[PDB]
């Protein structure tokens, strides 16, 4: 077909521009720079509630409170300042994958292995907690989801496609498409204006939330992407492969930056988060570990490892304090 | 939501009377629950407390020994019984609902209250002012004070303040001195430190005329004190 | 039959795109981390008396 | 010490409580996850038991001989297994659907999926039960068409006996630890005694074994 | 009989030193570094009450160096006699235990699904302790430091403490004596081993008849279990009793083999305590790895 040659010329256009567009490497500009030396973070608090794997954990906008969603089918809210349990939200489906806790901390949000998105209101008049709004019109499994604020949420799926829903009325007001494989992960950016979302095919695509298109697509891996967070700027992102390898991009150069490996770790990431700086980055591996990198050097500086099983969540407070994280052997454990 | 209460009327000295406060339209089962007196003329003061699931009970110092306070979950009554009336245990009664969690706000919905008539180191508070002459539209400032300091090592205080209009109960306008309850006009602010506290209305109303209160609840027993009055 | 003109119109609306070099990337990048240094509690540790843990 | 917490706590206390009680009641439930290939008898293995929204996963919940028995049916999801697969790494059991009926080298695919899901990373410790579903018209398939069209290498009679057995074999073989598996094997048809008892049998089998292994004894 | 006196120390030495490293080690694997389940509380249990009994031996090695002599206070006396007794009852009942937790979590699988849990488990272990000490309460009684009228004490029985006369003392002495000895033959022996030996031939005898057998592991295990705890507490038991046949002999002192055969049995049952964790936690391949990746 000329369409494909055409499309494989234009390929090879952009990536001629781009190579253009380089210069010399992060490496160079800061190789001359002073680093940081063993970051040690010990253990402060251990939450343990939970009879199961853990799979998705997201702090409040207050940094006190936190959400961690279970395999036997409960949505906890825990107080990180004393280990209490605020509420215990018993779920319809056991199958979750993902949550989510509201700017404002009325709403939390929850989705998994049934298609289905549901939102639950905290602060009623009854004491209780109530499901609030069941999103549906996905057809494969919810892999996360966001808020915006507290009426729009943007929800990625695993059938290529990642929706934008109105909660009031109940359906999809916008519909994002150009993913081949499985979308894992997406993270709104500080403005929540414009959204990246990492794709089960190794690539990462930039998407404007008004009007409904995608603005850029980068791809430097080898196999899935699984994890992927806003550089505090925003104008950067880091993405986690499936391969033993970290990778940082630019937005406004719109090719990589530098990446972050070694030959003794061997496994697949699960989860990325930034510090409040933008100078840490960390990283939980498939080995039991948490590495903490250096992001402006690619030196490792700092390891966290108190867990039996591999560490699945991880997630960093907004004034920057503690660090939790959350792994198969139903222990979260907060880092300082 | 809705907390009426029965069971009062006229009893003789040395006798015996049960009160039963039956509630409605909330998850019953989650909140602990307080039952407040009010004398003739005079000002409240705290009686009983019953936490959720019957595992914590405080009685007052003035009636310990004497009443005895439980709850029904199933069919969602608070029982209170009361033994040998005296002729100072002459008052009308409120059934009063709070939840202790993070960021919660007690005191929020008190009931109807029933009337009970009778033939014939603990922390002090005291509101020096008792009426104030007001007219609509102006600000005004209400202040109250305590012997110690209601400060603590957390960080927060504990301080109510109360609003009683004539002819209803009283309702909460401020928890923990700067926080401002649901469904309460922005007019309304607290603030204070240490032992002085002040409650500040920017407009009034017709609607805005009534006694206010203030209470601590830094530890039991709960003392309110007499209250400031309004009236244009 | 039909993806091939989506995939180009996607592909030429993503050729115009005006891209700066990667040194000024990089000075932006260290430029932030300079800024916010002192206000990060993880790469200077702070004092246990304002450490909310313990 | 503690002005207000003290209410704090003891709601915690309590919620604690709960999940206690939630997850030890929850914990008794014995798990099996169902597989198939397409239209292979799924749907007649799930009406045979005693026994919209979340197009999904599909749970079936019954009860045999004080035994309660919790089924996922995950055959509606057409997403890539290897991403949701270690969900189900505590699943007790495995049921596995094969339609004998054997037109357009459906055998091939259903030794490829078996191969695939057999030998996963994850399940391993986990036995699989294998229904042969349908039987009822193989015989009639064998006498009016040989079987050397899916296995050139068969070199036996056209009888139904033998031509099970061989493809019974044939699908055990693709075991890869043959000493910490154990596939247990099922000929079944309209019967359902037979299928609810021999899936009973089964979980009691690896329940003991499995009790064994916790006990230090193995 | 110069032989027996090193044997007997030895014997002492080695079960304490092995015994209470081995019991500090399953205390410090079971109950912080693992979550708690029903054969983690078993083992707990019975790794807490091994590990006091163990912990008490210095006393009885001291006693017998001196010759007879209790240099020691009289609170030191009736409270090290205490814990010791309660100890070797709440051990063996723990044993007895664990033996038909094991048998019905075989030949019963049903019933271990739906009614087997830690709330269970925590209502029905307080059983041996509260027992172990109902069956200790007379050495909490009548256990006292006596003068021998020579110029040592002995921390022993005194059932007549009211009068001084011979007939009545001897009398009730051998009475209350026997019975003890009565109890420690029906209730420390008779009723664990027959337990165990049950549980242990029904799991034999379902597994051989079922066919489970991957390899003989389950057998070996078994019968190293059973003959250890045999071979450990048969001696002293039969000795004991033998003893007690002759107790109103034995006051007067003429059989001397005797006293130095209850002492030296007596140590040898003690061993068990020492073996009991070897056999019973560290058996299992996951624990010697959490112990290994935990130090
Ligand atoms: C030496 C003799 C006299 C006294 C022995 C006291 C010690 C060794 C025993 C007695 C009570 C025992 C504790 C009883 C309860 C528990 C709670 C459990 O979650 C951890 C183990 C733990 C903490 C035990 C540890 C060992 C223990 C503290
Ligand atoms: C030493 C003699 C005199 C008394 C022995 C008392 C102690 C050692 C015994 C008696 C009650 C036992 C406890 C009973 C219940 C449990 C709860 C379980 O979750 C951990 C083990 C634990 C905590 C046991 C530990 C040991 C224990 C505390």
């Amino acid at each position: 077909d000329q369409l494909r040659q055409e499309a494989e010329q234009l390929k090879n256009q952009i990536r001629d521009a781009r190579k253009a567009c380089a210069d010399a490497t992060l490496s160079q500009i800061t190789n001359n720079i002073d680093p940081v030396g063993r970051i040690q973070m010990r253990t402060r608090r251990t939450l343990r509630g939970h009879l199961a794997k853990i799979y998705a954990m997201h702090w409040g906008t207050d940094s006190r409170l936190l959400v961690s969603a279970s395999q036997d089918g409960k949505l906890i809210i825990w107080d990180s300042y004393t280990t209490n349990k605020v509420h215990a939200i018993p779920l319809r489906s056991s199958w979750v994958m993902t949550c989510a806790y509201a700017p404002s901390g009325n709403y939390v949000a929850c989705g998994g292995l049934d298609n289905i998105c549901s939102i639950y209101n905290l602060k009623t008049r009854e004491g209780n907690v109530r499901v609030s709004r069941e999103l549906a019109g996905h057809t494969g499994y919810l892999s996360c989801c966001r808020f915006l604020d507290d009426n729009q949420i943007v929800t990625s799926s695993g059938d290529t496609t990642c929706a934008l829903w109105d909660i009031e009325t109940g359906q999809q007001t916008t519909t994002f498409t150009g993913h081949t494989g499985d979308v894992m992960s997406l993270s709104l950016a500080p403005d929540t204006r414009l959204f990246v979302s990492g794709a089960c095919d190794a690539s990462a695509k930039l998407w404007d939330v008004r009007e409904g298109m995608c603005r850029q697509t980068f791809t430097g891996h080898e196999s899935d992407i699984n994890a992927i967070c806003f550089f505090p700027n925003g104008n950067a992102f880091a993405t986690g492969s499936d391969d033993a390898t970290c990778r940082l991009f630019d937005l406004r150069a719109d090719q990589e930056l530098m990446t972050y490996s070694h030959d003794n770790i061997i496994c697949g990431i699960t989860s990325v988060s930034f510090s409040k700086s933008g100078r840490l980055l960390l990283a939980g591996y498939d080995d039991f570990n948490c590495n903490v990198w250096d992001a402006l050097k690619a030196d490792r500086a700092g390891v966290l490892a108190g867990h039996d099983n591999r560490v699945s969540c991880l997630g960093v407070t907004d004034d920057g304090m503690a660090v939790a994280t959350g792994s198969w052997d139903s222990f979260l454990k907060i880092w300082n | 939501v809705q907390l009426v209460e029965s069971g009062g009327g006229l009893v003789q000295p040395g006798g015996s009377r049960k009160l039963s406060c039956s509630a409605s339209g909330f998850a019953f089962s989650s909140f602990g629950m307080h039952w407040v007196r009010q004398a003739p003329e005079k000002g409240l003061e705290w009686v009983a407390y019953i936490s959720s699931g019957s595992g914590t009970i405080y009685y007052a110092d003035t009636v310990k020994g004497r009443f005895t306070i439980s709850r029904d979950d199933p069919k969602n009554t608070l029982f209170l019984q009361m033994t040998s009336l005296r002729s100072e245990d002459t008052a009308m009664y409120y059934c009063v609902r709070s939840i202790y969690y993070y960021g919660s706000s007690p005191f929020d919905f008190w009931g109807q209250g029933t009337t009970l008539t009778v033939s014939s180191s603990d922390i002090v508070m005291t509101q020096a002012t008792s009426s104030v002459p007001v007219t609509p539209g102006e600000s005004v400032s209400i202040s109250c004070r305590s012997s110690k300091s209601l400060l603590h090592s957390n960080g927060n205080t504990y301080l109510y303040w109360f609003l009683q209009r004539p002819g209803q109960s009283p309702q909460l306008l401020i928890y923990r001195m700067s926080n401002l309850a649901s469904g309460v006009p922005d007019r309304f602010s607290g603030s204070g430190s240490g032992t002085a506290f002040t409650l500040t209305i920017s407009r009034l109303e017709a609607e805005d005329v009534g006694v206010y209160y203030c209470m601590q609840h830094l530890e039991y027993p709960l003392t309110f004190g007499a209250g400031t009055k309004l009236e244009l | 039959i039909a993806q091939a003109r989506k995939l180009v119109e996607q592909l030429k609306m993503e050729a115009n795109i005006d891209r700066i070099k990667v040194s000024k990337a990089a000075a932006d990048l260290m430029a932030y981390c300079e800024a916010h240094a002192k206000e990060d509690p993880l790469l200077t540790p702070v004092p246990a008396s304002e450490n909310p843990f313990r | 010490l503690s002005a207000e917490d003290k209410a704090a706590v003891e709601r915690s206390k309590m919620i604690d409580r709960n999940l206690r009680e939630d997850g030890e009641k929850a914990a008794r439930e014995v798990k099996l996850l169902l597989l198939g290939a397409g239209e292979s008898g799924k749907s007649t293995i799930v009406k045979q038991m005693k026994i919209v929204k979340t197009t999904g996963i599909v749970e079936t919940h019954f009860t045999f001989k004080d035994l309660h028995f919790k089924m996922f049916d995950v055959g509606g999801q057409r997403s890539e297994r290897k991403k949701w697969i270690h969900c189900f790494e505590g699943v007790t059991a495995i049921i596995f659907c094969v339609a004998l009926s054997d037109e357009m080298n459906r055998m091939h695919e259903s030794m490829k999926l078996f191969d695939s899901i057999c030998n996963n990373k994850w399940f391993t410790d986990t036995s699989i039960i294998l229904f042969l579903n349908k039987k009822d018209l193989f015989e009639e398939k064998i006498k009016k068409s040989p079987l050397t069209i899916c296995y050139p290498e068969y070199a036996g009679s056209n009888t139904y006996e033998e031509a099970a057995a061989y493809i019974q074999c044939q699908f055990e073989d693709l075991n890869k630890r043959k000493d910490t598996k154990e596939i247990y094997t099922h000929f079944t048809c309209a019967t359902d005694t037979k299928n609810v008892q021999f899936v009973f049998d089964a979980v009691t089998d690896v329940i003991i074994k499995n009790n064994l292994k916790d006990c230090g004894l193995f | 009989y110069l032989f027996l006196d090193i044997i007997t120390y030895l014997v002492f030495a080695v079960t304490f030193v092995l015994g209470v490293l081995g019991n500090g080690l399953v205390i410090w694997v079971a109950g912080f570094r693992m979550t708690h389940t029903v054969t983690t509380i078993s083992y707990l249990n019975l790794a807490v009450a091994d590990f006091c009994f163990t912990s008490t031996l210095p006393f009885f090695m001291v006693r017998k160096a001196m010759g007879g002599h209790w240099p020691f206070g009289w609170f030191l006396c009736k409270f090290v006699f205490t814990i010791v007794d309660i100890n070797l009852f709440g051990s063996v009942f723990l044993i007895a235990l664990i033996a038909l937790d094991r048998c019905v979590c075989v030949l019963h699988p049903v019933w271990t699904q739906n009614h087997r849990t830690v709330s269970l488990a925590k209502k029905v272990i307080i059983g041996p302790w509260v027992m172990a000490l109902l069956l200790t309460l007379p050495v909490i009684i009548r256990v006292t430091t006596v003068p021998g009228k020579t110029g040592t004490v002995a921390c022993t029985f005194n059932f007549s403490p009211w009068t001084n006369d011979p007939k009545e003392r001897i009398n009730v002495a051998v009475a209350m004596l026997t019975v003890r000895g009565i109890i420690r033959f029906i209730i420390g022996f008779s009723a664990p081993m027959s337990i165990v030996a049950v549980s242990y031939g029904l799991i034999a005898t379902k597994i051989h008849k079922q066919g489970l057998i991957k390899s003989s592991r389950p057998l070996r295990v078994l019968s190293f279990v059973a003959a250890a705890f045999f071979l450990c507490w048969s001696p002293y038991q039969v000795v004991a009793l033998i003893a007690t046949v002759r107790i109103r002999e034995l006051l007067q002192g003429m059989y001397k083999e005797i006293g130095i055969a209850v002492d030296v049995t007596s140590a040898l049952a003690f061993f068990n305590s020492c073996l009991n964790p070897m056999l019973y936690v560290f058996m299992g391949q996951d624990f010697r790895e959490r112990l290994i990746h935990a130090l």
